This record gives structure tokens, sequence and C-alpha cells, in this order.
DNA sequence: TTTTTTT
DNA sequence: AAAAAAAAAAAAAAAAAAA
């Protein structure tokens, strides 16, 4: 609210006042001479279609890691941001912002002590995005004679797996499959609807020490949807979202069976014979682009799975074996192993 | 003040036991422990709540029992010996005999 | 504005009697609609009056009235609800039939339909357009709308009308005989009410494209529109913005700067053949097209599609009270590598069937605590919910142990009982199980019995109704024809019409057995136990079971179960005893 | 003033019941039914009255059923004083004042809980489904008397709302009502009160959509007879209840998003606004899911087919041969359970010691031979019998088990299969698969013919009058007729002996 | 069958 | 007039599992 208006039941001139604070109190009888009278001309309403409104928004901003002094915890800073310059950014992003220090009355939480501490807040006045922008592979007179360049260039998918990750030395045919992973499959359905999908199900094994996980992160990083997974550390990796108990509200926002980010994403997993049962059956359900649909209160909303699978799994004995490798497989079920 | 709860041998079976609130006054007190099984003596009286009458809706009253005897009895289930409070005590004539 | 009342009016009931779909079929360059559902809803003695805008657009007068609803719903909507009073009496010259029912529009297809996250103050009191899924809902609130009153010292009662929900409450009895202020007290339970409810509604996950999290908004809807939808439902609506100052602390008169978005919507969309079905149940190989029909992609397996398909068909189900009922059900189980594509069987049945439940092995009735409410509510599992239809279960081998006990109680009782937290009570279940199981191992060896690879306890196997094994071997021709038949699919199907057959033979038809069929039954019952049996003292086992009776009468009666027929033939045991005694044949071990 | 309507309906009322005189059979000419109902009041100080609907139903057609039926709370108080009016012409005594009470019943029609709506809020209803939890039986003021401290001046018969009301003036012209009203318990007159709540049964819900549930108030007569888990059919008057906290009172003061149709502008309200949520009001409770003493029952059939087969003389060669008609065969099993629903003598010594009185039978057989239906059979005949499975997947087992909340004090006991099945007939089914230990606790527990756990602080002993039926089977699926029992089953030595018969 | 460990 | 509660730590009983 900027600008609130009110209606007297035709008393001529209609009310009019300003709030800044982010508290008021309404009016109830009018100033107008006919109820300047010992009794007024109609009772008073809030009208809305008059009233002024803003949009308004709040977003809060942590400290980067790197200027960070050591043995210290990041803290936060709020934002508040009004008029157009609403919805010009998104979580997970670096910016610049200049904007007004202001301070805020504590009367708010009404506690009555902190009779001199106050609360701060910052008011956004211009934003720079900066990071990256990813643009969808928009045409342009550049990237057009770019790829000219590149078909020029003849013979490119052994250059481009050359050129994935030069630090690990080695393991051609490896950074073939993945060239082969990163294009995807035959997919777009066929006849009767039957399901096919283009994604990809490549899974590396191999001894420790081999930096199969560099690889890994390496390709996480050349990747726009890649997301990458390991053995434990948290519990919301999967079969929530992550809106979970997360309005200050608790609205219990959810949307049921779901991953993260499994619509055209690309799972990216370490330590494939660590995880729980939980994750397990999970990741069994992401089965060849079926969805999923764990209900827990009703919620059928299912998430449309359609991922590409590339984990990194350890022998349970941490080495090859003489004797037969199907029995010391990576204690892994056969179904999900074909 | 203490909590009395329904005998689990007593309640009907796949059912929920009935609490209720005894009030000891003076010579009664610490007379009964925890988790035995008793048999109290009273008189049932009521009084205004506002929470009850809160959470409900309608003018509902609140009951507590001030305890005037009580007899403990348990494991001796055989109650047909004697009566009285306690049937471990004797008389003089008891203690000649 | 007071720029409506006038003219707009006049010019829509002119339209109203004027208009011509015609104009819209002109507008679309590949008729008196309101008059003749007018009268429609005079003879119907319906209430209701659907009204799109396209073909309201399709008019130049009309045109200025819709951009000025756009503007102004309430008042709009309200005059063309009296214009539609009047053209009752206006079109009819009963009467009476007309003073006792209220009128009103809905609007629909007003605009481009919009979403949660782009919304500004802009579009305050305005028309829209959503589509969305249906998340919760709430119980009905009674809203205040005839106050009434009673002067107690006097019994004096008066009624007394409400404006946007505020009371002006009577300071004064009206009797001046006691004319008395203070007794004014008002009767809870004699008064008018209107129906209210709230809806929670999340946006289509079309509009998050970049893994983020959906939205809610709240929802309002009266009278007709209650209980219009549920949970899970994809409805679109049509109706109007709104905002509201929120109270902050109940104690005070303080109002918080910002304010609850909420809608008001006035229209919400979703998203005799009987002899048909003699003529094509009149022809011979029916059975043969009909059991092919409903798996197209599946490549040979005949027998196991008979099977199955006259699982579907089910059986006959009596209550004769001399002996108890009888279980009517058919449960089959599916066994084999998991290189045959098993589970598209069970997605099949699962949409085919009327009803049941897709699971994998929390299936039965537990008792749980609310998540949105504070409160505790008795919840029914899978199989409850799957009374009369088909329950399928999959990866059946990884059950865990205690549901496996649950089964056990449910296949031989068709009734599932629950004590807990003091509530005693019984749940009836009589469905249909069909699962499917794995071996262990890379394969299943022939020469090894079916009994370990399968690890379920002997009783529970041997309880099923019958049982299908799949064995895919490497050979030269079957692999050509299926890989022949895989490149042609990736380089005579019925529709709903399978449903309503379904459902028209299970509740009209019911066949019974004659005495020619008893004959031939007990003949098979003998010869199958003399194939049990040899000349020589090896004391062979009884393979010849009173459940293999069982089996072939509830077979046969679901035989004549389909083609509509009212008495068993000789056909349908000689089909049933070929069909319960093939896999019978398939079942021996590696010895013999 | 004076609603002429509700003296109308009120004497319509008062006269059909004066003079119904309908007629049963032709022996009874007439009989005055409710002058019936009266007299059985007279010789048993009985309180309240059973209408039939349908016997209102033809009454004066629907200027008296739909009447009453419609604005069943504006007419209620009227009924009442015309049957007061009538009791007291016949019987004065009886009134020895009290709360007379009516329950109709016999709608033409019941409604789903998915079809409650505003509209018919005051208007007699029925509804069925199950009960989920009750509440414990609480006392409510009916009829209050104040006295206004300095000056008495009682102020009896003050009728209440959902509020605690007071009296407003005092009748003492020299006193003023100044000094506040002191409440008289002794003078006051209390009524029973109980809360329930119901919910959708499962055939009527569409999908997967969550139950709606509904909350029901008892009063008078009808307290405690509905219990969780059993599907019932109420009858009663639709109502409507506030929000008192918002209401003034002696004491002091999903959701989150508000939106509720309230209401305000009153004088006690002030700056609060008055919610409203729906609840039901019942009247009628019905559920849908020594040889004197059987003697003192007496009728031509009860006297003449018992005489009968008392004085027969092949009664046994009869009896055993009407047992589960259904199985064929296993002619000595039916007698056994024939002896075992008759039972023994139950006898107590003189020293607190006591005698088992009860038979116990096991049965074994090869699979798939009619072991199943006796015990069918027996548990859809015998009362009070409970049928279980031995390997049972609830943490009770079979005798009991303590179960708690997290961080919940006392471990609350849960009743065992056994438990329920105590004071009854008792059926066990596929009896070799057994947990080891409830297996020790009922092999000590048939002797002592009772069980008692006490674990995690808590103690407690229970009943387990049962008479035990199980069924086995032999080990390597067909009983080898080489070996014995023990041979052939592995169950162990010491229950056998508890069983009395093979 | 027994003791251990996890829920 | 009201801060009241998610996050931890520690103590059991039941069931299932391994030897
Ligand atoms: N081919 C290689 N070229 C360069 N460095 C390598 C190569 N193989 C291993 N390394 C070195 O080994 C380390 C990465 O191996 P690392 O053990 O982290 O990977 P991993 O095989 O996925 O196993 P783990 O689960 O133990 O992490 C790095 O220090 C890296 O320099
Ligand atoms: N006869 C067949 N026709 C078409 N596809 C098949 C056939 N047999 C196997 N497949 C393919 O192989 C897979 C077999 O999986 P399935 O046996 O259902 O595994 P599980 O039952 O263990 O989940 C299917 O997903 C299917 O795509
Ligand atoms: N009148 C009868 N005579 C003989 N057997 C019968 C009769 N009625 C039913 N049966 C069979 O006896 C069986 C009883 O179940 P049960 O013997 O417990 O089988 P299982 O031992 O496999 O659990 C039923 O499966 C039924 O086929
Ligand atoms: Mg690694
Ligand atoms: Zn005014
Ligand atoms: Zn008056
Ligand atoms: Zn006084």
């Amino acid at each position: 609210v900027e600008v609130i208006a009110y209606t007297c039941d035709q008393c001529g001139y209609e009310v009019f006042q300003e709030v800044n604070s982010r508290t008021f109190t309404p009016l109830s009888e009018c100033t107008s001479e006919e109820c300047s009278q010992n009794q007024t001309k109609g009772q008073l309403f809030m009208s809305t279609r008059a009233s002024k409104f803003s949009a308004f928004q709040e977003c809060k901003i942590q400290e980067l890691s790197q200027q960070v002094p050591v043995g210290h915890i990041p803290r936060s800073l709020n934002i508040h941001v009004n008029g157009t310059l609403v919805r010009s950014l998104s979580p997970g992003d670096i910016v610049d912002v200049t904007g007004i220090f202001l301070p805020a009355p504590y009367t708010g939480f009404k506690a009555l002590k902190a009779g001199l501490l106050t609360e701060t807040y910052l008011e956004a006045q211009f934003v720079r995005q900066h990071k990256k922008k990813f643009a969808s592979f928009s045409l342009t007179s550049d990237v057009e004679e770019r790829v000219m360049e590149l078909i020029t260039s003849g013979d490119v998918y052994n250059r481009l797996a050359k050129s994935i990750a030069p630090e690990i030395y080695g393991n051609l045919d490896v950074k073939k499959a993945l060239l082969l992973l990163l294009v995807g499959g035959v997919d777009k359905r066929v006849g009767d609807g039957m399901k096919i999908r283009g994604d990809i199900n490549v899974c590396l094994m191999g001894d420790p020490g081999v930096a199969k996980s560099q690889l890994l992160k390496a390709i996480c990083k050349i990747s726009p949807r890649g997301v990458y997974t390991t053995g434990k550390g948290s519990s919301g990796v999967g079969l929530t979202a992550a809106v979970m108990k997360d309005p200050v509200t608790d609205e219990m926002i959810l949307e049921g069976g779901a991953l993260v980010l499994a619509d055209n994403g690309i799972c990216c997993i370490d330590e494939f014979d660590k995880m729980d049962e939980s994750d397990r059956t999970a990741i069994h359900e992401v089965m060849e682009q079926q969805t999923i649909s764990i209900s827990k209160a009703g919620i059928n909303t299912t998430l449309n799975a359609r991922t590409s699978i590339l984990a990194a799994a350890n022998p349970l004995y941490g080495r090859y074996n003489p004797r037969l490798s199907p029995l010391d497989n990576i204690n892994l079920p056969a179904a999900l192993l074909s | 003040r203490v909590t009395l709860q329904e005998a689990p041998g007593t309640v009907p079976p796949g059912r929920l036991p009935r609490h209720r609130e005894v009030i000891l006054l003076a010579d009664l007190v610490d007379v009964s422990k925890p988790g035995e099984e008793v048999e109290v003596t009273g008189i049932y009286k009521n009084n205004y709540d506002g929470n009850l009458n809160a959470k409900n809706g309608f003018p509902v009253f609140a009951t507590i029992i001030e305890a005037n005897s009580i007899k403990r009895r348990e494991g001796n289930t055989a109650n047909e010996g004697e009566e009285g409070l306690d049937v471990f005590s004797w008389t003089e004539e008891e203690e000649r005999e | 504005t007071n720029v409506s009342i006038q003219e707009c009016t006049t010019n829509f009931r002119n339209f109203l009697m004027s208009f011509k779909y015609k104009f819209r079929k002109i507008l679309d360059e590949r008729e008196l609609y309101y008059i003749k559902q007018l009268n429609e809803m005079r003879e119907l003695g319906t209430s209701n009056l659907n009204l799109d805008a396209r073909n309201l657009l399709a008019y130049k007068q009309t045109e200025d009235l819709y951009h000025q609803l756009l503007n102004y719903p309430q008042e709009v909507i309200s005059i063309m609800d009296q214009t539609i009073k009047d053209c009752m009496v206006s079109l009819i010259v009963d009467l009476d039939e007309i003073e006792t029912k209220f009128y009103k529009v809905r609007p629909y297809n007003v605009g481009s339909c919009k979403g949660m996250r782009e919304l500004n103050p802009n579009d305050i009191d305005k028309l829209i357009n959503l589509k969305g899924l249906v998340l919760r809902s709430t119980p009905v609130i009674p809203d205040m709308k005839v106050a009434f009153f009673k002067c107690n010292v006097c019994d004096h009662t008066m009624a007394v009308e409400i404006d946007r929900g505020v009371i002006q409450e009577p300071a004064r009895c009206e009797r001046i005989d006691c004319n008395e202020p203070n007794s004014m007290s008002l009767i809870h339970n004699r008064c008018s009410f209107a129906d209210k409810q709230v809806i929670k509604l999340q946006e289509t996950p079309d509009f998050v494209p970049d893994g983020q999290t959906p939205h809610s908004i709240s929802l309002c809807v009266y009278d007709e529109l209650v209980d219009s939808c549920r949970a899970g439902d994809r409805i679109e609506v049509t109706g109007t913005f709104r905002s509201i100052p929120i109270r902050a602390n109940s104690r005070q008169r303080v109002l918080k700067s910002l304010y609850k978005t909420y809608v008001d919507v006035v229209h919400v969309k979703k998203v005799q053949d009987l002899a048909k079905i003699r003529e094509v149940a009149a022809r011979e190989d029916l059975y043969s097209l009909l059991a092919r029909s409903i798996a197209p992609s599946i490549y040979e397996l005949e027998d196991v599609k008979k099977g199955i398909l006259l699982q579907l068909f089910g059986g006959t189900n009596k209550t004769f009270t001399k002996g108890g009922r009888y279980r009517g059900d058919i449960n089959i189980l599916l066994c084999g590598d998991p290189s045959t594509s098993k589970s598209q069987i069970l997605q099949y049945v699962h949409k085919i069937t009327p009803r049941g439940v897709y699971t994998s092995g929390g299936l039965t009735a537990y008792i749980t605590r609310d998540v949105d409410t504070k409160q505790l509510v008795l919840e029914s599992g899978a199989l409850v919910l799957s009374d009369g239809g088909v329950c399928c279960i999959d990866e059946f081998d990884k059950m865990s142990d205690s549901t496996r006990s649950v089964l056990h109680e449910v296949m031989e009782q068709q009734t599932i009982s629950i004590a807990k937290a003091g509530i005693i009570t019984t749940l009836n279940a009589r469905s249909s199980i069909l699962a499917s199981a794995n071996p262990i191992g890379s394969r299943y060896n022939p020469n090894l019995p079916v009994t370990e690879n399968i690890d379920l306890p002997p009783p529970l196997l041997s309880r099923f109704d019958l049982v299908y094994l799949v064995l895919d071997k490497v050979d030269e021709k079957n692999d050509r024809e299926l890989a022949k038949h895989l490149t042609n699919l990736y380089l005579v199907l019925p529709v709903e019409f399978l449903t309503m057959y379904i459902s028209y033979a299970k509740e009209h038809i019911h066949p019974i057995i004659t005495e020619a069929a008893k004959t031939e039954l007990v003949r098979a019952y003998v010869g199958m136990r003399k194939m049990g049996d040899d000349s020589r003292s090896d004391e062979k086992r009884i393979t010849a079971t009173t459940r293999q009776l069982e089996s072939m009468i509830r077979l046969a009666e679901a035989h004549a179960k389909m083609k509509l027929k009212n008495v068993v033939e000789l056909e349908d045991v000689q089909e049933a005893v070929r069909l319960i005694r093939s896999a019978i044949k398939d079942y021996a071990t590696d010895p013999k | 003033v004076d609603d002429v309507t509700g003296e109308k309906v009120r004497e319509a009322f008062e006269q059909f019941l004066e003079d119904f005189s309908v007629q049963s059979t032709d022996t009874g000419e007439v009989e005055k039914v409710y002058r019936a109902q009266i007299e059985f009041m007279k010789i048993y100080d009985l309180n309240t009255i059973y209408i039939d609907y349908q016997h209102l139903s033809m009454r004066e057609n629907g200027a008296l059923a739909m009447a009453i039926s419609e604005q069943y709370y504006r007419f209620l108080p009227f009924l009442q004083k015309g049957l007061r009016r009538v009791v007291r012409k016949y019987a004065p005594e009886l009134l020895n004042e009290r709360v007379f009470q009516i329950s109709f019943f016999n709608l033409p029609t019941v409604h789903r809980i998915r079809d409650i709506r505003s509209e018919k809020i005051g208007s007699l209803l029925s509804i069925s489904g199950t009960v989920t939890r009750t509440s414990e039986v609480r006392p409510e003021l009916y009829k209050a008397s104040f006295t206004c401290d300095m000056c008495r001046a009682i102020v009896d018969n003050v009728e209440q709302s959902f509020k605690y009301t007071e009296p407003t003036f005092c009748p003492n012209p020299s006193c003023e009502n100044r000094a506040f009203w002191t409440l008289n318990v002794t003078r006051s007159r209390f009524l029973d009160w109980q809360k329930v709540r119901i919910q959708e049964n499962a055939n009527e819900i569409p999908t997967g959509s969550m139950p709606r549930t509904l909350d029901v108030i008892l009063r008078g007569d009808s307290v405690e007879r509905a219990k969780p888990g059993d599907r019932c059919k109420f009858t009663g008057v639709e109502i409507v209840v506030p929000d008192v906290t918002q209401l003034g009172l002696p004491g002091v003061k999903k959701t989150t998003e508000g939106l509720n149709s309230g209401v305000t502008g009153l004088r006690s309200l002030g700056v609060r606004d008055l919610t409203y949520k729906i609840s039901f009001l019942a009247c009628h409770v019905i559920s849908i899911g020594d040889q004197e003493v059987f003697l003192n029952s007496l009728s031509s059939d009860e006297i003449n087919e018992l005489k009968e087969m008392v004085k027969d003389e092949h009664i046994y060669d009869k009896l055993v041969r009407s047992i589960a008609p259904a199985v064929f065969g296993h002619e000595a099993v039916k007698k056994g359970i024939l002896l075992q629903m008759l039972g023994g003598v139950h006898k107590s010594t003189v020293e607190g010691i006591k005698l088992r009185g009860d038979i116990n039978i096991c049965v074994v057989g090869d699979p798939s031979t009619s072991k199943s239906q006796f015990l069918k059979y027996v548990v859809g005949f015998a009362p009070r019998s409970v049928y279980t499975s031995g390997k049972a997947s609830s943490a009770a087992g079979l005798t009991a088990a303590v179960v708690r909340d997290e961080e919940g004090g006392d471990y609350t006991i849960e009743a065992g299969a056994l438990m329920l099945a105590d004071n009854g007939i008792c059926c066990i089914d596929e009896f070799d698969k057994m947990d080891i230990s409830d297996q020790v606790a009922i092999h000590e527990a048939m002797e002592q013919q009772t069980i008692s756990i006490a674990k995690a602080g808590i103690h407690a002993t229970l009943n387990a009058r049962t008479s035990i039926l199980a069924a086995a089977n032999p080990v390597g699926g067909r009983y080898n007729r080489k070996l014995s029992l023990r041979g052939n089953l592995n169950m162990t030595a010491p229950i056998m002996s508890r069983f009395d018969l093979f």
C-alpha cells in the first residue's frame, strides 16, 4: 500500500491518507461537514480500487566464501525491492547491488526490549546481474561464423574428447563415451505412443585413485544441467522437494515424489554403493524415463523424470579380483546393472 | 493430588482408560505409591473451569474426587476373607490368641 | 461507473434476441442460440447460463460491454442476471417457477490464461482465466446472511439484513411498550447462512522450466461450485482478482502494510450402445481378437494373455448362508527373467481395468496423524481401495516379511481387521491379485525347480489360483522374429467400449453352471488323479487337489461370463481344464 | 408475543399423541401405543419417548410432519410443553420437574457427510459414518439458580447457551442487581454430555481424496452408545457453533490464511471478529455394523421346542449331525467341536487357587483338506470368537505389548489377540509358526489362564480366560504314517500336554 | 537356537 | 502481555538378523 482511499456513502470528497511505515491504523469517521454534524452521513469503508499499490518483494544475500575470514561463519543481509525492478534477480547468482542502507524499527517484534537496538536493511536501486548468460544458443552472426569455423575444422569429436579434461592423462574412450552421452540417444517416441528415451545410462567402475571423480567433476563443470551427488552428508538430496517446510508460515509446500532437477538433468553420482535403500529405490524408480509418483499426504503431482544417469562406484574390495566379477560385482542388483 | 487411571485388568479389551484426579487431605499423605492398584472411597464433587468451557463451546464442568479412605489391592486379589482397610492388621485379642 | 445501466442492458437484450452463430462461422472462414437455449431452460427447470466471450466479441456493439465487463465484473454480471430475470416474462408471453429461481451466468474464455509467476497489481479487480491443479480443500464454512434478533424481555423478534459483513445492531427493541435498549439478544440457530468453500490451487508444472518451485493461490467458491472439485484434479477457472487487509494482532486495530492475494471464481471447467455389443458379441472369434486386443505391442505369449483376460472378466460371487460366502476372484502369478517387459502387462491392465491400484513392494490400512491439521484419521491402504477390481503388485520377491502375512490374511478370507489405538473393526477387500517376481541370479535354470528361484514360502505360492512361467532361451529363429518385430514396431483395437463391456458383463450377467458340465468336471478330476499316479510304488504326490476343482469351477464360470451367456457349455470346461493343465505341464522340475 | 403456529403444532402433536389409536394385529383392536409407552414409564421410571417418523408422517400430512421436521429447533419447546401437558394430565407422579426427551427415528432417507450444506440448519436429519474417537462423560449445566449476593433474590430457571450466562436484573425493588451473582450448585440441574467424531466410509469416498470429518454431540441417555470403529447411523438436528473465545468469558483468551466468513460490529465483540463452524447434534443412535433368567424369556416356541429337544431320546444322535453341514466327512471332529463349545465347569478352591475349566483342541492334517473350514465356521458361529494367524504383523503379537509415542510416559499397553479373545472362545490358525517369546508366554499362560508382562517401568496382570482351538501341519508336507506326533511335529513337548485332545 | 543391533 | 519451539542427546523395547 502507498495511498489508502475510503468512501463514506456519498460524502462528496472521499478521504485520502498515506502510510509509509510497515503498519498503520484505519479511519472510522470522515471530516466532511455533513459528518462534521453530530452524526455521520453513512459509515465509511476502505476502497481497494481507488487506493494505490506498488509491487514489493524481499530477498536476502549471503557473503562469498572468499571474503570470509578464517574461523568465521558467513553473515546475511536483507534487501527490499520496489517498483519495476522487482523480479530482476533469481536465487543462486553473484550480483553487485547498489542501494540505501536504512534502519528498521524493532517494534514489529513487539518485545518491548532492545530500547536502543534496531535492525537494518537495504533498499535496492540498481542491480548488475553479472555471472553468465546461457542464452539458449540464440543465433547470432558471431555464433554462426563460429559454427562455420567448426565445420571447416573437419573432424571434431576427437578434439572435443581431448579438450575435456587434459589434467587427467589418457582414458580416451571414456571421453568418447562422455561425448556420446552429452548428445543424447534416440527420442521423441514411436508409433502407438510407445515410450523411448534419448537418455543414456553409463556407469563408471574402477579402482580408487583413478581420478574418475575428477573427470566427473569436469563433466559437471562443462555441462549446464549437471547435478553432482555422493555418499551421504545430507538427507535432502532425494525423495523430498527443496521447499519442504520452507515458508515462514510453514505452508507444507511440496510436490511429492521428485528429485533434483530430474527433467533433462544429468545425475552425476559418486560412491554408487554407499547410499541407503531410499535413494536406491528412487534411482530404480527414475528408470527409463519413468516418473516419480511417491505419495505421503494425498499429493500425486509426479515429476516427469527424464534424465541421463552417470555414476561412479568403487569395488567393495577396493581392487580388482582374480575370481569371477559378477559375484564380486558392486553389491548392486543384477536388474539395475542390466 | 494424584492421577487415577483404570485398572488394566478391568478395562474392556482394546479400549482406552479414563483418568480422574484425586485430592488427598491431611493424614492421607503419601499413603499411595506410583504404579500400584488401589481402591478409594471418596466424595464426588464438581467445579467450574474456564478453558474447559473454551475448548468445547458448552457449559461443561470439571470433577475431582476428595479422598476419604484408601485401601491397597496390589497382588492380593482374594478380597473375601475379611473386611476392613487393612487385612494384615490385628486387634489386641488376635495378638492374645 | 454509471454508464452501463441504461443502454448496455438494452443492447445486450437486443443481441440476445438477435444473435446467430453464423456470424462466428463467418469469422471462422471454414442459429439463435439464446432464445432456443432459454426456452430449453424454461422446459428444463434448470438455472444456469453459460456465456462465451469470443461469440460475444463477434458483435460490434457488444465489445463495448465486453470491455466494460472486464473493468466492472460484479455490476455487469448482476445487471445481466436481472436482464435474464426479466427475459423470463418477456419470452413466456407459467410465471410460478420463475419467481422461485434465481439466475446467474458463467462467463468464460474472456482472455489468455495467465500464470502465478506474472501477476502485477495492475490486475486487481479484473477478470482472468487460470489453469492449474487442485491440491487440497476445506470443509464448507457457513456465511452470515440474515441476522436474527429477539427482544428477550418482550420475546419480540426482528430480522435484520447485513452488508459487507458488518452488522448494524439495533440499539433498542422496536416495541415502544417496553422500548428497552439493552434487551437485544440474537439467536445463532434461527438465522440463514450461505455455503463457502476455499480451494488451494497449484500452477501447472509447464510454467516452471528451470527446476524452480511452484506456488499456490487461494480460491473461493459459492453454492453450485461447492465440492465441484477435489484433490488431484486438473481444472481451468475464470474469475476476478482480489486483495484483502490482514488482521495482524487480533487484539489490536492495526493492519499490516501488505495484503493477501486471492481470487474469486464464477466458472470452472476440467482440463443405447448395448445393441452394438451384441453384434460384436455374436461373432465366433470374439475370444481371440478380444484377448490379443489388450496387448498390441506384445509379441506372441498368447496363452498368458488369454489367462489375464479371463482373470479380468472374473468369476461369480455367491453368499449362500448355509455355508458362508465363496470367493469369486482369480489370482495369477508371473515369473521369469527381467527380459520380457512383464511390467508393461501390469501397466496395461491397470488402466484397462475399471478399478485398480498399481503398487510395488503400507499396502493396507494404518492410522495416520494429519499433516496440515492436527487430528487423527483412519486411512485405508491400496488393497482396500481395489474392491471388485484388480490389484497389481510388482517386485513381489522384495516383499519384506511383515506384509506377507497380511496377504495370507486377505487371500483366504477377503477381509482385514485392525486393532490399534482403541479402534477395532473389519474391512472388506474382495479383490483380485496379479503379481510378478524375478528369479535369483542372472538367469533361471530350467533344471532348478521353481521354488528356490522365486524365494516365496510354499503355502503362499500354493494358494495362488494359477501361475505362469516365462523362460527366454537363445535360438536363431525366435531371436530373428523378435528382432524383426521390435524393429518394425520401432520403425482391430477397441476403445473404452472395453470398459463398459466389462462392467456390463460384471454386473448384468450372472452365469451358472449346468448338470452336464458336472460330469466333465468330475471326469477331468478323476483323470488328473490317475495322471498323478502310476502302477509303481513310488507313492506319487497327490497333484489333483481341491484347489484345482475350485479353480476350474471359477474358470468355467468366467468363460461363461464373457460372450454374455447365462449357462456354461462344454467348450467352457474344456478350455478351462486345458488352461489349468498347460501351466502344470511346464511346472515339472528336472526329474521327469 | 404468541407464536400461534407453535401453539397449533403443539395442539396437533399432543392430539395425535392422545389418540393415535393404531392397531398392530387383529387381536390388537385398539392399542394406543404411546399410552403403553407412558405405562412403561410409570412402571419403570423412564424419561425419553421414542417416536417413529412414519407414524408421524400421515398425521395431518405435510401440515404437521414437514412443519415439525424442517423447523425442529423452532418448535422443540412447544413439543416439550405439549408432552408435559399430556403426561401431567395422565401421570402427575411421573414428573416427580424432570427432563423429558423425545427421540425421532425411521426417517425416509439418510445423507452422506459430503452432502451437508448450510441450508438444512435447524432441520431434523439422519447421517451415517464410522466413529473414530469419543470423549469422557462430563456433566454440563442446564438450568441454573443464581443468588444476587447482598439480597439473595433467587434467580432460578436461568437458561444457558454456548457461553456461561448470568442474570441481568434483580427482582427485589430495594436491590438493584449491583452485587455480582453467585451460582448455587446444589440447586442447579446438570445433564450428561459427550463429544464424538465421525468420518466418511471407504465406499463413499472417490479417488484418494482425504475423508471429510464432522463432530457429533450427544446428550441424555445416548451416552456411550457408540464405540470406535463402529459404523453407526445417527438422528438429530443440524446446528452451527461459534468461537466462544471471541465472545466474552470470565477466563482469559491452513489456519494462518484466515479469510474466514466472519462478522463484527456488536457490543460484546468490540474489535473482534466472530467465526462459525459446523457441528451436529444427535438424539438417537443405531449401529449398522441363571437358567431361571433364560426361562423368564417366555414364548410358545421357547417352551415347546426346548421341551421337545430335552424330552427327546436321540438328541446327541442328531446333535453332532447338525454341526457344520458344509463340511463332508470327519465325524469325530464335529463331536470334538461340539464338546469344545459346551465347555467345562469352572471351580475355585477355598484357598484362592483357580482350576482350569475349559477344553483346548489341536487339529493336524495334510494340506487342503477342510481344516480351515472348521475354524471359519466356528468363528462365524461362536459368539465372541476371534480368528487370527500364527504369525501376526502386529506389534501386539498374540498375548500383548506396550506402545508409546516417543517421549510419552507410562507405555500404555495394547491388547493382544488373545487378550481380545478373553472372556470368550478363541480360534488360532496356522499354529505351527509361532513367536518364541510368545510361545514361552502362552504355554505358561494356558495353565495360569492369565498372562502378565512387566516392562519399561510398568506392570499389570491381565485376564486371558480363553478356549484355544488350533490347526497345525505335519513337517514335510504330509503326515508320515511310520512316526508319531512327536516325530512328525516340531512343536515342543510341554505344549502338547497343554492341549487336551488331538 | 541364541545374541546382537537397529528402529 | 507472553517467548513455546526445531534441533539435538540419551534411554529403552521390539524385531530381525547372523552365527
Ligand atoms: N590419469 C590421471 N591423471 C592425472 N591425475 C590423476 C590420474 N589418475 C589419478 N590422478 C590423481 O589422483 C587423484 C584423484 O583420484 P581419486 O582417488 O580422488 O579418484 P577416484 O578414483 O574417483 O577415487 P576416490 O573415491 O578415492 O576419490 C588426484 O590427485 C589426481 O591428480
Ligand atoms: N517381448 C518384448 N517386447 C517388447 N519389449 C521387450 C520385450 N521383452 C523385453 N522388452 C524390453 O525389455 C525390458 C524388460 O523389462 P522387464 O522384464 O519388465 O523388467 P522388470 O520386470 O524386472 O522390471 C522392457 O522394458 C522392454 O522395453
Ligand atoms: N466339504 C468339504 N470337504 C472336504 N474339503 C473341503 C470341503 N469344503 C472345502 N474343502 C477344502 O478344504 C480346504 C480348507 O483349507 P485348508 O485345509 O486349510 O487348506 P490349506 O491346508 O492349504 O490351508 C479348502 O481349500 C477347500 O478347498
Ligand atoms: Mg573417487
Ligand atoms: Zn459518510
Ligand atoms: Zn421490545
Ligand atoms: Zn442483590
